[PDB]
RNA sequence: AAGGUGAUAUGAACCGUUAUAACCGGCGAUUUCCGAAUGGGGAAACCCAGUGUGUUUCGACACACUAUCAUUAACUGAAUCCAUAGGUUAAUGAGGCGAACCGGGGGAACUGAAACAUCUAAGUACCCCGAGGAAAAGAAAUCAACCGAGAUUCCCCCAGUAGCGGCGAGCGAACGGGGAGCAGCCCAGAGCCUGAAUCAGUGUGUGUGUUAGUGGAAGCGUCUGGAAAGGCGCGCGAUACAGGGUGACAGCCCCGUACACAAAAAUGCACAUGCUGUGAGCUCGAUGAGUAGGGCGGGACACGUGGUAUCCUGUCUGAAUAUGGGGGGACCAUCCUCCAAGGCUAAAUACUCCUGACUGACCGAUAGUGAACCAGUACCGUGAGGGAAAGGCGAAAAGAACCCCG
RNA sequence: CCGAACCGACUAAUGUUGAAAAAUUAGCGGAUGACUUGUGGCUGGGGGUGAAAGGCCAAUCAAACCGGGAGAUAGCUGGUU
RNA sequence: GUGCUGUGAGGCAUGCUGGAGGUAUCAGAAGUGCGAAUGCUGACAUAAGUAACGAUAAAGCGGGUGAAAAGCCCGCUCGCCGGAAGACCAAGGGUUCCUGUCCAACGUUAAUCGGGGCAGGGUGAGUCGACCCCUAAGGCGAGGCCGAAAGGCGUAGUCGAUG
């Protein structure tokens, strides 16, 4: 499923809406990429689907923690 | 518990056969009664070559509503009512008119 | 001429049978139905 | 070996008939009502322990039931399995 | 009955046991041949076979 | 308990009458096959196995294990040196079904606008996921207006008001007031003091229900009649004249009713008291960041972008952090008020597949359930599915022996 | 190529509350092929399939059938004891 | 049914039938009044004792049984099919099979007859078939990849005959 493995984001749905306001309705997708990313501690390579929100997250809390979170949610990687 | 048993000796209160007296034969489950020489009725019986065949017009006793006998007095002659008392632990029937057991 | 009901038992069966309704949770919708209406015969399974 | 508790269960009963006792007769064959899911050893050693008879071969086959009207009421028989038991010859039962 | 069986051993339960097996298949015979006039014996030895299963598995701790 | 072996449904063979007949209740035992169906398979109710224990008269037989996934543990174990992936086994749990109510993920159109596209219908119908006996919500970054209130939920007002709106059709608050109910707490952390409050579990008591039951008042004569419970006469009970039955309408014939009692066993509840876990208090600290806020696109707020606060976030960004920050309906100043980015929490509220009791200016066989009756049946359809008609002898079968035409 | 089985359906009569909701009878075309047929499989509704007729998709097709929104709406017709 | 009665909707009395319910007055509430809706359900008419009795292969007679015989049974003759209108399987059906008995209804007539009613009987396998071993198209599918959810695809496998 398109769904980032560190933030949780997933499609919504909302409305085009046009100049004459005509509604139909539409979603929202993560902005997802595969990204192989470097975890130092155990010297090795992690590949995670994460929106590029999620690797800004893994840049600011470090991937150790940021791993650390989902084994606690029991998402595996 | 039956305030009528079978074997009791009863008399008629209602019916064609109002007054008269006789023995309980047969107490069934519909709370009716075949009371001895009572509620005759004409049985128009066909013949039975199965078995022995005596096919005719038989006189026999037709259950009564139980409700429609009461138990018979025989001390004061009259229809009487039926009460429940326990005497030496068990439970008994007496004539309610003269408290005595039955 | 030839007409529109051309019996096969094994058709049937794979069309309509016990274990076909079963095979997918529409199927088990249907079964689901029929029990609650009470249908003495839920399917077509002899 | 067959346990004798399922033996006594198997053999339900003599079946009469022209056509039985005909096959006793003239093929020193009996016919028997016999439970469902019995089987032919089943039966053989059934007949032999219980009959004291020595017994050639078991056929077998299964009787369908009838569907009876009862006063409107639709009703079927329950099938049942007939037993075909040739006996060695000089047995008698 | 149950209670002059509970007195009897597991063992000769079971010769009881297959004693009411024996004369279930006598009757059983007798019945089907007509020659079986005391229909009420039928019941009576498939209530007792129930009887003595059940202290068999009584006895078991079951 | 003096009767009994369910109905159709007679009969047969029997059981029982003072207590192992039957019947009623508690607790047990047995409980084929299919079905989540779980040893593999499969056209449901069938076909075919493996392994291990036993047993055997050498033909064979009995019993028990053997699904998948999740978590945990042990042993094992690649590319690849450590490792990791992978593999085997064990323990524990899950799955399926069910009428409504509840939370969440998605989400119409007919229709109305006297056409129709914004708008409406409507976050309705429907599909999906998940839970509980209720759910959700909940302890102010809330309102108010310089006076004050003090979590959430539900009811009556406020008010068809203020507003929103092709300012059309329509949509429609809040503040404040009256009620039901009421309850507050914990982590983001050390020290002291200690095991102290408090909940959960498990034993044990005492009550109090539930699941069988026991006793339960008092009427005769006469008339009509097939039959009296009716008429007439004279009595009696009532903490019982609720109701049902009995050959017509019965307080006193029967079953009940008021009232008074009852449990070997299992179980609910409320106390009590053990046992287990839980920590109580004081002090000193700490105070939730890819967050608040912003740009862009949508959605939610009665509020359709409007002068539009506030809330949510798909996308791109991005603080201060108590000397600080949020809100007070564009925005600024002042003042007031509150403390987001962690969490738990009873009651008042919603519903009824199901059980008991009682009730109705509700129906009485074309009505009332589709179904008073063997109805979700017969029948129709490949299937999803659709779907009837059909109640009444008599008080009692006394259901018409026998004769006559055929 | 001629012609039976087999597959078709050009003409006529009959039939039209039929023997039959598409047939019968006499004739007619193909008949080693782009043939015909049995059994089983696959494609699903704005979708399928179509040597293309809007043909066919269970006697239903310019959007199947069943259930639901549903008592859609009906400035129209009928009826109103 | 009859008589009486009021301006009307109606009212009252009473004979017969029926065989257990009914209800003044004054108030109260409505599933409160039917001839029409090509209305709905049931019953019963009309046409009418009319059309028709389902291939124009075809019957005749003697005997039997029987309440009754054009139709059943037996016999002789005649006619019709014979690449079928004969024989035998698969599919589909499910007792229709055989014997006895019955003739209400069913059978487009009668029926003694029947695929009709009722009762009893009847299907015997190491070699025929299924199950079974093996696969086709295709299906499902541990992990897996993909997808708001439902689900989609598919690897190892496991099913699946028409071989
Ligand atoms: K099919
Ligand atoms: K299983
Ligand atoms: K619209
Ligand atoms: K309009
Ligand atoms: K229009
Ligand atoms: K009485
Ligand atoms: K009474
Ligand atoms: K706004
Ligand atoms: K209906
Ligand atoms: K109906
Ligand atoms: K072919
Ligand atoms: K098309
Ligand atoms: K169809
Ligand atoms: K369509
Ligand atoms: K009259
Ligand atoms: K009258
Ligand atoms: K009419
Ligand atoms: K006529
Ligand atoms: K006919
Ligand atoms: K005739
Ligand atoms: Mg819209
Ligand atoms: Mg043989
Ligand atoms: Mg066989
Ligand atoms: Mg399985
Ligand atoms: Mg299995
Ligand atoms: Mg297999
Ligand atoms: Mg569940
Ligand atoms: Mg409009
Ligand atoms: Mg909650
Ligand atoms: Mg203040
Ligand atoms: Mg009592
Ligand atoms: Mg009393
Ligand atoms: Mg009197
Ligand atoms: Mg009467
Ligand atoms: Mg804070
Ligand atoms: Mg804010
Ligand atoms: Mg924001
Ligand atoms: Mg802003
Ligand atoms: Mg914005
Ligand atoms: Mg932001
Ligand atoms: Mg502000
Ligand atoms: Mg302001
Ligand atoms: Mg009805
Ligand atoms: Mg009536
Ligand atoms: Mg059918
Ligand atoms: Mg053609
Ligand atoms: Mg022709
Ligand atoms: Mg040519
Ligand atoms: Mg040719
Ligand atoms: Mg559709
Ligand atoms: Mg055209
Ligand atoms: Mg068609
Ligand atoms: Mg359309
Ligand atoms: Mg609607
Ligand atoms: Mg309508
Ligand atoms: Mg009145
Ligand atoms: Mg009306
Ligand atoms: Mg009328
Ligand atoms: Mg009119
Ligand atoms: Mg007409
Ligand atoms: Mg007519
Ligand atoms: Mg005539
Ligand atoms: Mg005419
Ligand atoms: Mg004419
Ligand atoms: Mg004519
Ligand atoms: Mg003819
Ligand atoms: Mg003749
Ligand atoms: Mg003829
Ligand atoms: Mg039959
Ligand atoms: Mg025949
Ligand atoms: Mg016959
Ligand atoms: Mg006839
Ligand atoms: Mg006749
Ligand atoms: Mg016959
Ligand atoms: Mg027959
Ligand atoms: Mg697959
Ligand atoms: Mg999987
Ligand atoms: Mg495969
Ligand atoms: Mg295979
Ligand atoms: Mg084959």
């Amino acid at each position: 499923s398109r769904v980032c493995q560190v933030t949780g984001k997933r499609p919504v749905t909302g409305n085009n809406r046009s100049h004459a306001l005509n509604a139909t309705k539409r979603r929202f997708l993560p902005n997802l990429h595969s990204h192989r990313f470097w975890v130092e501690s155990e010297k090795r390579f992690v590949t995670l689907r994460v929106s590029a929100k999620g690797m800004r997250v893994i840049d600011k809390k470090g991937i150790d923690t940021v791993l650390a979170e989902l084994r606690a949610r029991g998402e595996k990687y | 518990a039956a305030k009528i048993r079978r074997d009791d000796e009863v008399i008629v209160l209602t019916g064609k056969d109002k007054g008269k007296r006789g023995k309980v034969k047969n107490v069934l489950s519909s709370g009716k009664v075949i009371v001895e020489g009572i509620n005759l009725v004409k049985k128009h019986q066909k013949p039975v070559p199965a078995l022995n065949q005596p096919g005719g017009i038989v006189e026999k006793e037709a259950a009564i509503q139980v409700s429609n006998v009461a138990i018979f007095n025989a001390a004061t002659g009259k229809a009487d009512r039926v009460g429940f008392r326990f005497e030496d632990g068990k439970k008994v029937r007496f004539f309610k008119s003269n408290s005595e057991t039955i | 001429m030839k007409r529109t009901f051309q019996p096969s038992v094994l058709k049937r069966n794979r069309s309509h049978g016990f274990r076909a309704r079963m095979a997918t949770k529409n199927g088990r919708q249907v079964l689901a139905r029929r029990r609650a209406k009470g249908r003495a015969r839920l399917t077509v399974s002899k | 070996m067959i346990r004798e508790e399922r033996l006594l269960k198997v053999l339900r009963a003599p079946h009469v008939s022209e056509k039985a006792s005909t096959a006793m007769e003239k093929s020193n064959t009996i016919v028997l009502k016999v439970a469902k899911d019995a089987t032919k050893a089943e039966i053989k050693a059934a007949v032999q322990k219980l009959f004291e008879v020595e017994v050639e071969v078991v056929n077998t086959l299964v009787v369908k039931g009838k569907v009876k009207r009862h006063g409107q009421r639709i009703g079927r028989r329950s099938d049942w399995k007939k037993a075909y038991v040739t006996l060695k010859e000089g047995q008698n039962l | 009955k149950a209670k002059e069986l509970r007195e009897k051993s597991v063992e000769e339960l079971n010769t009881e046991l297959l004693n009411l097996l024996r004369e279930q298949f006598n009757l059983r015979m007798q019945a089907a041949s007509g020659q079986l006039q005391q229909s009420h014996l039928l019941k009576q030895v498939r209530r007792d076979v129930a009887r003595v299963k059940t202290l068999l598995n009584e006895k078991a701790g079951a």
